[PDB]
Parts: C-alpha cells; structure tokens; sequence
C-alpha cells in the first residue's frame, strides 16, 4: 500500500475534482450512462410515482488520472472515493420526490489510462402519469430520465451504456420481481435535444403489466 | 455520574412493544486537562464549550428497539475552572418494553431504559446514577398513562472468562398505568349493549 | 493518560497512519474481515410493504499491522478505544435493503488491541425487503434475509467470512445469528424458527466485482396466529356456518332471504377488513381469501 | 526469559513410538502455540506440528497420519508422539515458542485467535533420536600404522550406539588431531578413524597411543601404533 | 504447501567481506512474513530476523533483511569469525503448514591447499577376525572439493568404500578426509596392489598412493 | 483542465461570500428571478398545502468574479459550486410545512463578464386558502 499511496500523492497533486477534465477549451466528455434494477420496489397509483431500486453504471474519461504501471510497482487500476474525483452530475430529472442524487457514493474504479468507472446504488421515486382506463387490468409505461443538471451537450455527451444492449440490465439470480408486476420491455434510449443549455437526456423505460388476480378475487 | 430526566411520555406502541419518551440525559465528569486559575483569566469561573470538541462517555440506550442508539444532540458543556463538566443534552428514546396485554385497557407496564457505555467496560469508565429516582419535576402530563412509580438502578456484571473486568450499566424502569376512560366509554359500552339487545329477541 | 496520548501520537502521527489505505504490505493481498451478527430484537415485518425491520449488533474483526505495538513500552496498554473515523474500516453495507439507508446507524469506537486486532461493534437498525408469501395465511411463515457485502471493495481487496470461534481444541465457524438469551426478547407475532448465517460466493462473477461475495443472515419466522383466529376467523367462521339455519326456518316466517343477504353483507365486511392487511400480490390467495 | 527442556528416549527400535517431553520455564503455555521442528543431518528443518493450551493441533500433512501432539497445563508441558518410526525419523528434535495466541472480547463474544507471527525464538536444546535395529555394542581398534611427517592412526570399527571418544597419548598429543566423524555401515553398526601427522624423525624415539572408551560397553582401551 | 529455496547453497567468502544469501518462495509470501535463523554447530537454530527487516533482540547492526513478494535476502555488511554458520529461511504468512528453506552455510575461504595423502593396510589383527579395512588419509587440503577412487590391481572399485570428512579447522581453516575400503579376507588375499587415486584442485597431477599386500 | 483549473485557484483567492458582490456598497445587486413550474405534486385540501415541483431561476452579477478568457486558454463560461459564492438569500414566505429556502445547491453557471445563472430545484409546500364553496 506504500507505493500504493505514492501512486496517490502522485495523481491528487494539482488535481481539481470540481473541475471537468477537457485537455482542451470544445472538449467534450464522453459519459456512458447504463442501469440495473435490483428491485421494482413498487408503483403507487394514488401518488402516481415508481419506486426503485437500482446500481447506476457511470463511465468516463479523466486525462489528469492517468499513470504508468510499470513505475508504480505494476499497479494498473485503484480504488478511489468518489468525492475525490469529478463526477458528472448525472441525477434523476423526473423524480417525484424531490431526491435527484444516489443514495450512496461509495467509490469509482480509475484505469491507468484514466478510464474511470462509477456503479452507485439509489432508491428512486420517479413520476409516472398511471394510465387509469384499464385498471386493474392494464399496462403502465414508467420512465427514468437521467441527465446532467448543469452541464450542457457542448461540454458533456451522454451514450447509453452498452457493450450492445440498449437495454436495463437485469441479474436472472438476484432480481427481486414485484408480485404485482410483469415486466414486458426493459428498452433504454439517448434523447437528443430539440435542433447553449441544449442537452442529452438517456431514458429508461419499464414497460410493466399489473397481475390482477387479487380484484378478480375481491371485487 | 449519570441522571436522567423525564420530560414526557410521548406514546405507547403495545403492537411493537415500543415506548418513546422524550428525556434529558444530564452527565457530569471532571477532565483532567480543562482546568484553569481564574485569577489569571479575570474571574471567568466557567465557560461554554462545544461538546464536539472533547472527550465524552459513549452512553447507549441498549433496548432501543428502532430510535437512535445514543447522543445525536450534541449540544455545548458547561466547564468549570475546577475541570468539572455538566452535559444535559436531549434525547427521543425509543425503548422496547415487552407489553402484556392480559388486563387491557386495565393493565399495567414496567418499561425500562438500560443505559451504559458502548465500547468502555467498568476499568476505564465507571457510571453512578445521580440519585435513586428518575428526575420528574418537569414532566407532562399524560393523558393515556400514569406513572406509578419510576427506580434507577445499577447493574455490574463480571464474567467468568475476565474477573478484573466488570461491565456497568444503570437501568431505569417505570411502572405505569393506563388510564381506561377512552376504551370503557367507546368499546365496552357499545359491546354491553348489544349483548343486552341480545336477549330482547326471546321477549 | 500520558502513556495513551503518547501511544496514539506513536502510531498515528510518528508513524504516518493513512486511513485511506487498506492494511497490506501489497495492493495484491487482500483484507480478512470476519463477520457475525447479533439480533437485538426483531421490530416487525410488514406485510403489505414486504419490510423487515430488525435491530442487529454488526461484529467485525479484522486486523491492522500499522497499528501494533508492544505494551510494556507504553505503561502496559493492552487496548485502545478509538473513534471509527481514525482509522480505515471495511465498509460492509446491508445490501438488500429497501429505504436507501445502507451503512450502521451508531458509529462506535473501534477496539484496537496490542497485536493489531481491530474489534467493531456497531448496532443498526435496518429495514430490508421480504417478499412474502401470503398462501397459508393467518398460519403462514416467512424467509427474510440480510445481505451484507462491501461496495467500496471486492473480493480482490476483501475477503469476507464468518466468525472462527477458536476457544477450544477445534476451531468451528459461527454459521447462526447470535441470540442472547438474556438480552432477547420475542417478537409478539413472529417466533424464529431457523437462523442460519452463510458466505455466499458467485462462482460466475469476475473477482473485482461488488457481488461476488456477500454475507447473508436469514430468519426463518412463523407467525403466531392467535390474535388473527380469535379476532378474525372464528366470528368469520361462525357467521359463515350460520347461513345453513335459512334450511330449519320456516317459509311461513318471511325472514330467510333476509337472513341469507346479512350472512352476505357480513363476509362482505369482513373482507374488506381483510384488504387493508395483505399485499394485492398475484402468487397465491391467501388462506383466508379462499 | 522463557526456557525449554526437552526429555525422552533418543534411542529406538523399528515399528515403535517416539515419545518426546517438553517443559516450559519462565512462563505459561497459555500465551502462545508450540511447535515440534526435526532436523535430518545434512537437511532443512521441517515442521512437524504445533499445539496450543487449549489442545488445538495443526500438523504437517506428511506426518499428521502418525505424529499425535498432546498438551498438559498443570505441569506446563508439552508432548510429542510419533508411531511406526523408521530410519528415516533419525533426526534432532527441537521443540520451540510459536505464535502468540490472545483472548478478546466479553460473555458471548469472548473469543481467542493467534497473532502472524509464527516465527519460533526459544528453542529447546534439542534430542536426538536414532532408530536402529543393532544392539549395544563395543569397537575394535585396529593400528593405522605410520609407513618429513608421517601419518598414523586408529581404526575404531563396527560398535553402537554413538558415541566414541578417542584421545592421543592420554590427551598430551592434540596437535594435529583428527578424528573422523562416524560413519553407519549397512551392518548398522558405527564405525571411525582418529589419525595424527607427526615428524618421520620421531617414529623411532616416541611412542604413540590411542586412548578409546565407548561408555554402553564400558570399552577402554590404550592401543599402542607403531611401525 | 509453500516451497522455499535457498540459492547459494554454500558460500565461501574470507573475513570481513560481505555476504548475501538469498531466499525464494515458490508462492507470494503475504505481509513479507519470513523470518532468517543461524544455527552454529552442536546449537540450536537462534533466531536473527522477522518480518523480512526487522532485527531480533541482540543481533548486531551487521546483519540486515530486505525483499518482498517471492524474493528474500539476508545480508551481512563485515564478516566476522563468529558469523560463518548455517542460515535458513522460514515463510509465516499464508497459514500453516510452516515450511523452511535447505539452509545455506557460509564457510571461511583461505589460499587452495593440497592434500597430503596415505594409505594404510589392514592390521593382522584385523585380518585375523576375517574382515580388512584399507584406508586412504586426504589431510589438511581446501577447498572442500576433492575426489578419490580406489583401485585394485588396476581395476576401478565401485561400491565398497566410505568417506568421511571433518569440519573446517579452528586455525588453518582445512579439511581432512578419510575414505576407507572394505573387503573381506577372503577377496583382500586375492589381490596383490591396493591403490588410492586422489584429485583436488591443488594437485598439478592425480596423486596415488598404494601398497603392495 | 489546467486552464480552468488555474482559473478557479485565482478567482477564489482573496474571495468573500459575506459582501453583496458590488464595486461600490451603494449600488444595488440586481437579480432577475424566474420561476419554472415543473409540476403540481399535490394540492391537499383538508390541511390547505399545495406541494409543486419547481426551479428557481435566478441571475446576477458577481463584480469580482470575472476574467479575461485570453489569459486562461479560452474559457468563457464555468460550472462551479454554488456554496462558495454570495447568493440571494430568497426565501418562500407561506411556505406551510417545507424548506423556508433552497437547500438543494447545484453548481452556478459563470460567464467570463462575470454572470451568473444558478437554477436550483426546491419542492414548494405553500399555504393556500381553499374555498371550498
Ligand atoms: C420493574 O422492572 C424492573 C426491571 O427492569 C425492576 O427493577 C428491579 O428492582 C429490584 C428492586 O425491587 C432490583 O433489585 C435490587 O437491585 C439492587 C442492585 O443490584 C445490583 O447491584 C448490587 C450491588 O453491587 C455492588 O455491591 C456488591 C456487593 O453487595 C458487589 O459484589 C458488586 O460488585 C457491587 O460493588 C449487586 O450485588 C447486584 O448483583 C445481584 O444481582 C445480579 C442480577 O440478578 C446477580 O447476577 C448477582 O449475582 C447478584 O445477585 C446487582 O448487580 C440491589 O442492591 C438490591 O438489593 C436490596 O434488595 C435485596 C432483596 O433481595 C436485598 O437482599 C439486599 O440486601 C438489598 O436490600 C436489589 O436486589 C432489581 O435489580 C431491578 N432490576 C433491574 C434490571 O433494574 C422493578 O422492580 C420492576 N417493578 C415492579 C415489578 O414493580
Ligand atoms: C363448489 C363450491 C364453490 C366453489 C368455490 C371455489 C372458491 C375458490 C377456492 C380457492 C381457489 C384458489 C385457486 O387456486 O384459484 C385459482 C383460480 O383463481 C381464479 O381465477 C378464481 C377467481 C375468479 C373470480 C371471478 C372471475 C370472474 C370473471 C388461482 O390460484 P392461485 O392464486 O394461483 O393459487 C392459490 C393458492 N394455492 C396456489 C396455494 C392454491
Ligand atoms: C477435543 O475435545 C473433545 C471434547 O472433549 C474430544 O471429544 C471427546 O473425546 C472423548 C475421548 O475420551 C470421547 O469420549 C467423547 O465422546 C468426545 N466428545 C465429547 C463431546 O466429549 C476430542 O477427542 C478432543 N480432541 C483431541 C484430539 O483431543
Ligand atoms: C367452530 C370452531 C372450531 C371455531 C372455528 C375455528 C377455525 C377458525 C379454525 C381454523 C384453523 C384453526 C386453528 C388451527 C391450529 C390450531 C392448533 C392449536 O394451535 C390450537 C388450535 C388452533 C390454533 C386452531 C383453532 C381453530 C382454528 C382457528
Ligand atoms: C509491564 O510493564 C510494567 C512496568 O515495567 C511491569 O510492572 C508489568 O509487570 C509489565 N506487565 C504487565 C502485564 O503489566
């Protein structure tokens, strides 16, 4: 851990984490944005909101935490907290809650080419408009829109996360399923803006059918 | 020394066996390295300090059932010159008290708060109770419960394996009993008259 | 306390003690944390938000090498009580919980022995999910589970186990939830029936990823159903089995039907009674329901 | 100042059981594991297994099937136990302080571990042991006569068990001494040279005796060597 | 399970140079726990470094630890009289079983000394019990190296011959070798010239010396 | 960013937050204030709270947070956090049961001429008089 640490003292020397990393002015970041539901906690109809579950899956770029392996003891990769580096500040625009961040920051994984990777877990609670006319018997199309809050498309691209399925990533193992709910399209799709302050915006959508069986049995 | 003031009896929770009361946890101790002369300081005989800034006992309520587990109310300290410090900070505290429910509404609890050091046993840290009795001189009344009668106690457990090593904690318990009013006037009453109307039919 | 002041300056300021570094002579080995979980008391499990909440005492051991000492130099200080924060700690998370409150409610001092044994009790209260299954009730039992993993670290950084007791001539792993019986208490409407404790490794999983290892803590629980019977289902019971008397009246008494439809508008009542208790899952109707 | 005193039978026959004793001095055997080490002449030392007070054992795979180590805390010793020995058990068993081994925590969560240290400090002084079918037997010497320094010695064959000592002259003749470590003949009995360089000049005017005893045969004997 | 291996095998260096011995696990020795003891003769093993660096009580500042991961090296800066012994390594790390090293010892070296060779016949009181022992004396030679072969009338033996070695001398700092050919009467009677052949890196030439029975 | 990096060191120097951001202390600090309805969370009628989704849209200029672009590589606008900054200190007079001010502070936008964009959400818990007639 000594070389280790001077691999640390090394990066972190002059280094701004409020700062974006672009080596030149019209740089732009590339952020690859992809999730993974761990549990569809539920879909409350009287407050029309979705309730989840999942582990963001953040991927970029940071020229300034870069190294060579070779002179740090064959180090290729660390572990760093998250409040060190920059992030983008990718958040929930359409949660209904008032919560646009992750629940917890736990660390990134930084690649000597400066590759960093960032997975946080959060519990999200997102609007949905619930389609009324079918109920019980019907479907509900619950979006997760996520986006940079302040940078725009000139400064910070955004690309669904693949590699490709553009899709939410679901473990068959330990996925927690919702007794009241199907889920019958998991698609994700980047959003371009309309024609700065224009920006990208990466969907997800969760195409979900109630399973109706207890108002068949009590009502 | 250790004292705790019981400011209200805020509800009873016979479902999950939950008493949360809101209390004053009032800890004095001297610390050896905040003592001054006030002739050299023009009189001042105590100040006021954040309770942050210094060494404090790490007291934890050990039957918390879904509360907070110790001080997060980390109001200031008042030092004397003599290095003597006065705590009082306040506290919600959330306490399992198992509730027989054999008499209800007639019944009567004995609900206690075990409290001691977390992580210091009785050869670093010794706790005593500030008096025998609970400090009630600046409790609401409730409108669901008497308080009976209210004990502190302290407790020293030494284990077999650790002879030299006893483990402290002061325990205060509360017997009380409710006040049947609201269940006599809106559930038996109505019950006591159906069971009259019941016989009428054979008439 | 000249001789732990002077212990606490030797190992943390002298010495240089970064926190943020994993105990290791080299980034290649990894961290044992051995784990064991202590059930204060069981708050509740409810059923229509599928929610188990408990109050557990999180043991950790690991070890640290950076902070050892020998204690005849340091006026036989054998152990040290020291803020969390002072020092790195394995960042074991409650995985599977449902309101977004991962880490340990009360962060304690931290027990540092001599040898570089770090000892950590904190106690949590965590609220986790557990889906339920509503086939058998009133007299149905439940599978909850407690996963706890790192999501700061991997199995290439951590190795997670359970607790070795090493008292006697074997040693043995701690493979249940402790119980005290003096400090324990049963829930007034679940009684724990099993409480395994298992290290659970995903053979599948690539090493320096957050879910190849894990910890998981289950309870077994069956619930007591006194209070369901004798408040609901006798008088259901009963009123239901009432309805056959329509048969021994007479036509004469113009009160059959009457009779019949209360019977109705009773079960009625008592089904939507039985609609605020249970999640309008789609497994199975309940017990009760059929 | 921990001290350890190892005891027990060096010499046995085939087919029977080792038994070694060691006691602790200068401290209790409840603060640390205890370990058993062999050294074959002319090889590494190898670990045979280790003990701790509460009579938790590891042993070395290759001899765990017929090392037994046992533990006995009111005499503050230590055993070791091996069965079915053969030539290749010939060795010099130590006896040393391992790991330390430390109690923490109180009621349901006293617990005991060892420390990473497993480094042995205190050795025992050390036994050997040899496992030999041959009887207790006493040497022949035999002149090694001198033919400007001459050579001459005595051949001091076929006895058992070790050892032979041998002086010149009464031990008045020690400049340009050498005796030979023993060497095991396929017999199994021992057998070695004591020789001496001395002036061609003096062959004639000196007289030059071997003095051998060999005490499990009460041999001494005072061998003359001349030309 | 932890295989260690010590390179130099035997050092011969003179007093006051400085000595490296080396040490090499087969496997990542974990938290660079090895320990180095030094085992004099007719002594038990005394421990001189833990934890790769760290000095034990009472060694003096000559000798010093370093290495890490597979690769481990004892150093001693002065030589003195006192250091010359057997070295080994042990590995600590990775659970039991605990596994040392073969040892490396450290001799003295002094200027290359031939040996001085004789050869001695069976007495005729050993040959009245029946057996005969021929011995051929290699004494005071270095380095330790030296070969000898016994011949009988011309023809090489092979497998009826024993050798034996002393330890280096307290002064001179040599070695003396016996190597003594055993025969019965029987087989001694029917040959006439018992030869030994000795080669060392002293010697110009073979040296033989023999006898004619 | 090395330039944008030197930038921030320099601008945040000899920084106050404490002052109103003006040359002279008798000028006024003029902030546009723009309020974005993003939804209507609730309107409760039995305890009289509308609950709305909202950003809070206010602009200014910071007199001492300014650069010449030419002398950093080019950058003419940057994100930074709007903790270090003075701001307007605005405030929901009939706020019922909420947040009396912004607690959720995200970065402010700088322009190089030294203005300011900061657009933080809030959810708003008002008092509102229900006629229920
Ligand atoms: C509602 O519920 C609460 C419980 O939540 C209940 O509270 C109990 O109240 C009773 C009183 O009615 C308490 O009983 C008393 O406890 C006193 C304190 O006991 C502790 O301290 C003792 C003193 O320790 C010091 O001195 C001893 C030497 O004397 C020394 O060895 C120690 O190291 C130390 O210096 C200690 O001795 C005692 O230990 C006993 O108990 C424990 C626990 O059972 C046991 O493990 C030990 O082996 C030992 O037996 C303990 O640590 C105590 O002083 C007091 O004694 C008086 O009464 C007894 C009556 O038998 C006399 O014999 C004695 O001479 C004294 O006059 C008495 O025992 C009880 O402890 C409370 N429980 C708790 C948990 O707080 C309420 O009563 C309930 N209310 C209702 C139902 O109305
Ligand atoms: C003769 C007297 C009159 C008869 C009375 C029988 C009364 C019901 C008995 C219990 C049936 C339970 C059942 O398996 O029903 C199934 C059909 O469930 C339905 O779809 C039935 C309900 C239909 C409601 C009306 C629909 C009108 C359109 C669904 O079952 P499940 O939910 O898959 O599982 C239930 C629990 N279990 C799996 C443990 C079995
Ligand atoms: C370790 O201790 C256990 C418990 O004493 C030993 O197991 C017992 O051994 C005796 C032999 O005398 C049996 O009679 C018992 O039935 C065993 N079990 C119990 C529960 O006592 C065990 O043999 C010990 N191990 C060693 C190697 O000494
Ligand atoms: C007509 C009478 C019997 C009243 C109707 C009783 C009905 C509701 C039945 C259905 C399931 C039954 C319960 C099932 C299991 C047990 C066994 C034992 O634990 C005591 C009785 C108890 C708990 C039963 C009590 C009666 C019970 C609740
Ligand atoms: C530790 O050091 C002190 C002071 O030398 C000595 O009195 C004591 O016996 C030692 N051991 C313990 C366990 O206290």
């Amino acid at each position: 851990s000594e070389a280790e640490g001077r691999l640390r003292e090394k990066l972190f020397s002059g280094y701004d984490s409020s700062v974006r990393p672009a080596r030149e002015v019209g740089d732009r970041v590339r952020v690859s944005v992809g999730l993974i539901l761990a549990q569809l906690i539920s879909l409350n109809e009287k407050d029309e909101e979705m309730s989840t579950k999942v582990y963001l899956d953040l991927e970029w770029t940071d020229y300034r935490l870069s190294w060579d392996p070779a002179e740090h003891d064959g180090i290729d990769s660390l572990r760093i907290t998250a409040e060190s580096v920059w992030l983008p500040d990718v958040v929930l625009l359409n949660n209904n809650d008032g919560n646009f961040d992750v629940a917890l920051d736990i660390s990134v994984v930084v690649s000597s080419d400066g590759s960093v990777r960032w997975q946080p877990p959060g519990i999200y609670r997102s609007s949905c408009s619930i389609q009324v006319t079918y109920f019980p018997f019907d479907w509900q199309n619950c979006t997760m829109v996520f986006s940079s809050y302040s940078y725009d498309s000139s400064e910070v691209s955004l690309q669904t996360g693949l590699g490709g399925h553009q899709e939410i990533h679901i473990h068959e193992g330990t996925f927690i399923e919702n007794g009241q709910w199907e889920i019958i399209h998991k698609p994700s799709r980047l959003i371009q803006p309309p024609g700065e302050g224009q920006r990208q915006e990466v969907i997800f959508y969760l195409i979900i059918r109630r399973k109706p069986l207890f108002y068949l049995v009590n009502v | 020394t250790v004292g705790l003031q019981l400011i209200q009896l805020i509800n009873v929770d016979e479902v999950n066996q939950i008493v949360t009361t809101n209390v004053r946890l009032k800890q004095q101790w001297v610390d050896y390295n905040l003592k001054w002369n006030p002739d050299d300081y023009g009189g001042v005989k105590k100040i006021h300090i954040p309770s942050e800034k210094i060494w404090r006992p790490d007291l934890v309520l050990y039957n918390n059932a879904d509360g907070d587990f110790a001080i997060v109310k980390f109001t200031k300290v008042l030092l004397q010159y003599t290095g003597h410090i006065t705590w009082t900070p306040p506290a919600i505290f959330k306490s399992y008290c198992e509730i027989i429910v054999t008499h209800f509404p007639f019944d009567e609890q004995n609900c206690s708060m075990k409290l001691g050091t977390w992580t210091y046993d009785g050869s670093v840290v010794a706790i005593n109770p500030e008096s025998d009795q609970p400090d009630l001189s600046n409790f609401m009344e409730s409108g669901e419960w008497v308080i009976k009668e209210s004990r502190g106690w302290k407790h020293s457990v030494t284990y077999s394996c650790c002879p030299d090593t006893p483990y402290l904690d002061i325990t205060y318990h509360f017997v009380m009993q409710r006040l049947p009013l609201y269940f006599i006037v809106n559930v038996i009453i109505p019950c006591l008259l159906f069971s009259f109307l019941t016989g009428l039919v054979f008439y | 306390l000249n001789e732990e002041e002077r212990l606490i300056r030797h190992l943390f300021q002298e010495k240089g003690y970064n926190k943020e570094l994993r105990p290791v002579a080299h980034k290649e080995e990894s961290v044992d944390v051995a784990l064991a979980l202590t059930l204060s008391n069981l708050i509740s499990l409810k059923e229509v938000e599928e929610t188990l909440t408990t109050n557990v005492w999180i043991e950790h051991g690991w070890t640290d090498n950076r902070l050892k000492w020998n204690a005849e130099e340091f006026g036989n200080i054998s152990v040290l009580r020291l803020p969390p924060d002072m020092v790195w700690l394995p960042e074991i998370v409650l995985e599977n919980n449902n309101d977004g409150s991962f880490q340990i409610s009360y962060s304690c001092n931290v027990l540092v022995y001599h040898y570089g044994f770090v000892y950590w009790l904190p106690p949590a209260i965590f609220r986790s999910s557990c889906p339920i299954s509503v086939t058998y009730f009133p007299f149905d039992w439940q599978n909850c589970s407690l996963k706890f993993s790192s999501l700061k670290y991997t199995a290439k950084e951590i190795t997670l186990s359970l607790k070795q007791d090493a008292k006697e001539n074997r040693t043995y792993p701690v493979e249940w939830i402790i119980i005290d019986p003096e400090g324990f208490t049963e829930n007034g409407e679940w009684e724990i029936v099993h409480r395994p404790a298992r290290v659970n490794v995903d053979p599948r999983a690539p090493l320096d990823s957050p879910s190849r290892q894990d910890i998981t803590f289950y309870l077994i629980i069956r619930r007591k159903p006194l209070f369901y019977i004798i408040n609901i289902l006798v008088p259901c019971v009963l009123i239901s089995f009432m309805v056959n008397l329509v048969f021994y009246l007479p036509a004469d008494s113009g009160e059959k039907t009457s009779v019949a439809i209360s019977v109705l508008l009773a079960q009625s009542v008592f089904l939507l009674l039985i609609s605020k208790r249970l999640p309008a899952t789609s497994m199975a109707i309940p017990l009760i329901g059929k | 100042e921990v001290q350890l005193v190892q005891w027990g039978a060096g010499l046995l026959k085939p087919s029977e059981t080792l038994s070694l004793t060691c006691t602790v001095f200068g401290g209790s055997l409840r603060a640390n594991y205890w370990s058993w080490i062999r050294q074959a002449p002319g090889k590494g030392l190898e670990w045979i297994g280790e003990i701790n007070h509460n009579g938790h054992t590891n042993y070395n795979p290759s001899l765990k099937s017929r090392a037994t180590i046992s533990v006995d805390t009111s005499k503050n010793q230590f055993s070791l136990r091996l069965s079915s020995v053969t030539a290749a058990d010939t060795a010099l068993y130590y006896c040393a302080r391992g790991s330390r081994f430390f109690y923490y925590g109180a009621g349901i969560y006293y617990n005991a571990r060892r420390d990473r240290d497993n480094y042995f400090d205190p050795w025992g002084q050390g036994t050997l042991v040899t496992v030999s079918s041959a009887s207790t037997k006493g040497p022949s010497v035999f002149p090694l006569a001198p033919s400007g320094t001459a050579a001459l010695g005595c051949l001091v064959k076929d006895y058992f068990p070790e050892p032979v000592t041998v002086s010149w002259n009464s031990g008045a003749l020690t400049s340009g001494v050498h005796t030979f470590p023993a060497v095991l003949q396929s017999s199994g009995l021992y057998s070695l040279s004591s020789v001496v360089t001395v002036p061609s000049s003096s062959l004639g005017t000196q007289t030059y005796i071997c003095n051998v005893n060999h005490k499990p045969s009460n041999t001494k004997v005072d061998k003359k060597v001349e030309p | 399970d932890i295989v260690m291996t010590q390179s130099p095998g035997t050092l011969s260096l003179s007093p006051g140079e400085r000595a490296t011995l080396s040490c090499r696990a087969s496997q990542h020795v974990t938290g660079n726990c090895l320990a180095w003891y030094q085992q004099k003769p007719d002594q038990a093993p005394r421990l001189l470094i833990y934890d790769a660096s760290t000095r034990a009580t009472g060694v003096p500042d000559r000798f010093s630890g370093s290495g890490s991961r597979t690769d481990f090296t004892l150093t001693i800066s002065r030589l003195e009289p006192e250091d010359f012994a057997v070295y080994h390594c042990q590995q600590y790390g990775d659970s039991p079983p605990w596994t040392f090293g073969q040892g490396t010892k450290v001799e003295i070296k002094r200027t290359v000394a031939a040996p001085s060779v004789f050869i001695f016949p069976p007495s005729d009181e050993q040959l009245k019990s029946g057996t005969a022992s021929v011995v051929c004396l290699l004494n005071n030679f270095y380095p330790r190296e030296a070969k000898v072969q016994w011949k009988v009338d011309n023809a090489l033996q092979s497998g009826n011959s024993q050798e034996s070695v002393t330890e280096q001398d307290s002064k001179d700092s040599t070695y003396s070798l016996s190597s003594t050919l055993t025969l019965s009467k029987a087989d001694y009677e029917k040959h006439k010239v018992y030869a030994c052949e000795v080669t060392h890196q002293g010697l110009s030439s073979p040296v033989t010396k023999s006898f004619n029975r | 960013s090395e330039h944008e990096t030197r930038l921030v060191a320099k601008l945040f120097k000899d920084y106050s937050s404490v002052v109103r951001p003006v040359e002279d202390h008798r000028q006024v600090v003029e902030v546009t204030v723009g309020l974005q309805l993003i939804q209507l969370i609730n309107v409760d009628e039995v305890n009289q709270i509308v609950t709305t989704n909202v950003r809070l849209k206010q602009q200014w200029v910071d007199y001492n947070l300014k650069w010449n672009p030419d002398d950093y590589g080019g950058v003419k606008k940057i994100h930074i956090p709007s903790e270090k900054i003075w701001r307007p200190d605005l405030v929901l007079y009939n706020n019922a049961d909420g947040d009396f001010a912004i607690v959720k502070f995200t970065k402010v936008l700088l322009q190089y001429t030294g203005h300011i964009t900061w657009t933080p959400p809030a959810i708003f818990k008002s008092y509102c008089e229900i006629i229920v007639t």
